[PDB]
């Protein structure tokens, strides 16, 4: 188990992502990017709603 | 005289028109409650799914 030098490479070098990891390295404007496409079509899927709390109602008798 | 029996006997249940009015009154009342309690748990989940889809 000590012996695949490319398992013990493999956990290495995701070690060292995980030490990297404090913002998105090799992000690139790709990143900035996609998520911002895929926030905005999440929000328009979603809906426009007061998106930090409960909105109110104040609804309507018969 | 049989013509008027058979209208008092009517007489007697007169009342049912009201009593319609009531039933569908109160459950339609109901049905609004019932309507407000389903959609704000439905807005409240899709609020929160959105937090997990994200």
């Amino acid at each position: 188990d000590p012996v695949q030098k490319l398992f013990v490479d493999k956990i290495r070098e995701y070690r060292t992502k995980r030490q990297t990891s404090g913002g998105p390295v090799d992000a690139g404007p790709e990143y900035q990017q996609d998520l911002d496409r895929e926030l905005f079509k999440l929000k328009q899927m979603y809906g426009k709603a007061d998106m930090n709390t409960f909105p109110n109602f104040t609804f309507e008798d018969p | 005289i049989d013509m008027e029996k058979s209208q008092q006997a009517l007489v007697q249940k007169r009342h049912y028109l009201f009593d319609v009015q009531r039933n569908n009154i109160a459950m339609a009342l109901e049905v609004t409650y019932r309507e407000r309690l389903h959609r704000v748990y439905r807005e409240v989940k899709n609020r929160l799914d959105y937090h997990i889809s994200v």
